[PDB]
RNA sequence: CUACCCUUGGUCAGGUUGAAGUUCAGGUAACACUGAAUGGAGGACCGAACCGACUUACGUUGAAAAGUGAGCGGAUGAACU
RNA sequence: UGAGUAGCGAAAGACGGGUGAGAAUCCCGUCCACCGAUUGACUAAGGUUUCCAGAGGAAGGCUCGUCCGCUCUGGGUUAGUCGGGUCCUAAGCUGAGGCCGACAGGCGUAGGCGAUGGAUAACAGGUUGAUAUUCCUGUACCACCUAUAAUCGUAUCGAUGGGGGGACGCAGUAGGAUAGGCGAAGCGUGCGAUUGGAUUGCACGUCUAAGCAGUAAGGCUGUCCGGUAGCUGAGCUGUGAUGGGGAGAAGACCUUCGAGUCGUUGAUUUCACACUGCCGAGAAAAGCCUCUAGAUAGAAAAUAGGUGCCCGUACCGCAAACCGACACAGGUAGUCAAGAUGAGAAUUCUAAGGUGAGCGAGCGAACUCUCGUUAAGGAACUCGGCAAAAUGACCCCGUAACUUCGGGAGAAGGGGUGCUCUUUAGGGUUAACGCCCAGAAGAGCCGCAGUGAAUAGGCCCAAGCGACUGUUUAUCAAAAACACAGGUCUCUGCUAAACCGUAAGGUGAUGUAUAGGGGCUGACGCCUGCCCAGU
RNA sequence: UCCUAAGGUAGCGAAAUUCCUUGUCGGGUAAGUUCCGACCCGCACGAAAGGCGUAACGAUUUGGGCACUGUCUCAACGAGA
RNA sequence: UGAUAUUGAAAUUCGGCUUUCUAACCCGCACCACUUAUCGUGGUGGGAGACAGUGUCAGGCGGGCAGUUUGA
């Protein structure tokens, strides 16, 4: 049987990134929120 | 000009094919070619618009020269070849200068040619020609809309139209689906009719070779459910069960007109189509 | 993950059947009928890898929130990756 | 509480000697067993120190544990050439100025970014407890810098511009070569048990890049550049590279040292999209060559030295370390692919190389599960011949109704099969001798049984539905349901109809009525009648 | 004779349609509510939500034979967990 | 589909129905330039032309989509 979580490192990057949150309008209010909170991470 | 198969297995059982004997050089020209990927009907938003698109063959674009236009210059056909773009075939001609392009062969044409104004040479196969020098009664094809722009009409296969009676500014135009319009004067034509007429002949006899010409299966609108198509789904086989047969996007399409494309036009169209 | 598509790559032990056409001897004003060799077509045939999941048994506070045994289907194509 | 109850996760282990408070479980030795188109050897993704050495036994390991992928303390990844960047571009993403839009923003030209592709200089051995095309030995190549010579000087450099090349599909034989494979006797060390053998029985039978030649076969022929009326490329082999390295082994004791490297045969799925055929007609850009615009001044022969950066490199990698909550019968791209037996990567037993599966000892009850046989009957079982049994490979003989002439067909139904010897024209390979693959016939021996094991269709007469190959409810329905080639109706003169946004901008289509969208029907054969009140 | 806009033609028929029904008569069985061939009295077949046929093809659905057997009369014994 | 603004100038004919003309508006029509691209802007030529396109107001069609009723 074939699972759904297939690792990788440059699809990981790719979306989730920090440069990728930082092109968009509502990517920038994501870490505005998680800064608010005090997260350690902010993208991943 | 029709190959035939032999009911070897199913499938190829009731097959037909062409014969490609007109046919004279298989390999291209490498200066006159352009990539071509593919679309599968779908947007710029990447979105899915004309159905039953995807897959087929790789091809590559061969520029043919719709325009015709040069300054009293002779040609002669090299040869005869293949376009997997279109269903006519195509002739690489070499002009006095020393330079190549593709045209639409006519049918019947391996002489020379010349791109011609008025009154430059005779009428004869594959001349481009205004449409004030051609007489009543000639048929031709690949003729301009637009001066400039290049041929747009009769382009298909064994395709073609004559010339009417003149009015000055216009000429009279019967087309091949039977309208009769007009067309401006400055208008440039080639003569003749355009070959391959054994084109619309073929069966294709399996569902695979449909396939890789870039053609995929359709689902008719009675088999689908009540929330994907008008025609629904009831139980067992029903009927159409609406007054009139329906679009899958909801507007009636059995008889019903559609003509909104350009209001300028109605003052030009005679006589509608056969 | 899955569904369709786009661009660029890779994979398919081994056997069998013998279409078109060409050649050739006969056959005819002529077209072309016959035989012989040649030819190697096909969503063709048998069958491993590969990909599927038809019948049954076991399992069902399971080894596993969909599996394992015994058979079974496709296997140069509308194939699989 | 249930209860000292279920379970302890596919599988062969036995003994002797060690260590230690304590051993069926850790270490070493021997015998036995399992895999071997793989339980072996390399690698991409992914994981991220699980790698190595000396210590430890509280917790973790489904038992034990002196052991560990666990704990503690110190260690271990070396590149001008191998992969990625200082090189080129597919899809796609992004986009100065622009077009559009209540805002946010959307689209898009020039230009960029982006490999799973194209280009691009290194190969043999030695060595550590852990690294090797990286370190050390031996012989090379490449880009650049400077200093000296042949020789100069209309020599020379040319672009981001022109042109050529790069440059591409599928199937199918035939042919050249080569790797590995097998046999006879190179050399090496054994030569004897339990009855007879000394014509004995084992094991070796190598060596790369770069540069010197000659080579199966293939293509092609006579802006000064491109267009108009012998010239390139090419597997392999020979010599040197090598008075060196590796090497079955022996004589003495990073110790010295010295040992053979032949011919025969059969041969690839590796080395040519080369060559013929076919229709569905098979990216792009750069490097590389050349032409002139533009620069008006060097060495493309040679000598000698010198210079050459950043990132990854440990370890697992069909698995106990990856994705599945676990040390989980599941899932994971690519490469290497031995012997006998065979068409074969099938089947059985083995090689190189690994492993013995992290609870055991007894007893040989009922019952359940996986296996074997069974007298006399042979579907009397059951909703149903469900499940089992039987048929099975190769060479011969023979083969019906029906038919779209292809088929039906492996129709059905039958025979042959081991071992020994004799006689005997034939295939290839070499001057022969030899080696390899084979065919007729005849005369005998043996057993209940000769493709003695494993591997491999049951068939036949009728009817219903769908023509056929194909597709479908991942995880209770694979079918008569969907698709399909074909038929028909209707819309669409090109800024087309249609669709998305219902704005710019796109698909349709770089197409043009022999074309494109939508409804219905569904190969082929014979046919498709009546009605326009109503909608 | 009444009626409408016209009144089911070619084919096929107790059918994947027939309620009455296990219709009636043949064939197959020692015995057949299913199966095959006809009949037509079609509750409620019918011509592109096509009618009637048809070789090749099917892990499709039905009826009947030949081999074959622990399916069953009716069970017994042995090996491993 | 009509009325009205953008929207002008002439001539037939009972303030309108018409026919012509060019200057607005329009051209996914050629040519030239910025520009090593033609997306865009601006020129020179053709076609079209007071129509089309667009704004406001009015009538019709509209299970394509939406909100809800369907008694004891």
């Amino acid at each position: 049987v074939k699972r759904t979580y297939q690792p990788n490192k440059r699809k990981h990057s790719k979306v989730h990134g920090f440069r990728k949150r930082m092109s968009t309008k509502n990517g920038r209010k994501v870490l505005a929120r998680r800064r608010r909170k005090g997260r350690k991470v902010l993208s991943a | 000009a029709i190959k035939k198969y032999k009911p070897i297995t199913n499938g190829r059982r009731n097959m037909t094919s062409l014969d490609f004997a007109e046919i004279t050089k298989t390999t291209p020209e490498k200066s006159l070619l352009k990539p071509l990927p593919k679309k599968a009907g779908r947007n710029n938003q990447g979105k899915l618009t004309v159905r039953h698109h995807g897959g087929g063959h790789k091809r590559q674009y061969r520029v043919i020269d719709f325009k015709r236009n040069k300054d009293g210059i002779n040609a002669k056909v090299d040869s005869i070849q293949y376009d997997p773009n279109r269903s006519a075939n195509i002739a690489l001609v070499v002009y006095a200068d020393g330079e190549k392009r593709y045209i639409i062969a006519p049918k019947g044409l391996e002489v020379g040619q010349i791109v011609e104004s008025g009154a430059e040479a005779d009428i004869k196969v594959g001349n481009a020609l205004p449409l004030q020098n051609i007489p009543v009664g000639t048929v031709v094809h690949n003729i301009e809309l637009k001066p400039g722009k290049g041929g747009q009409i009769a382009r298909s296969a064994g395709a073609s139209a004559q010339v009417l009676g003149k009015e000055g500014k216009y000429v009279l135009i019967r087309l091949r689906s039977g309208e009769v319009r007009m067309i401006l004067s400055t208008c440039r034509a080639t003569i003749g009719q355009v070959g391959n007429l054994q084109h619309e002949l073929v069966n294709v006899g399996k569902a695979g070779r449909s396939r890789w010409k870039g053609i995929r299966p359709t689902v008719r609108g009675s088999v689908m459910n009540p929330n994907d198509h008008p025609h629904g789904g009831g139980e067992g086989r029903a009927p159409i069960g609406r007054p009139s047969p329906m679009s899958p996007w909801g507007k009636p399409t059995l008889g019903k007109k559609t003509r909104r494309g350009k209001k300028s036009s109605d003052k030009l169209i005679v006589r509608g189509r056969k």
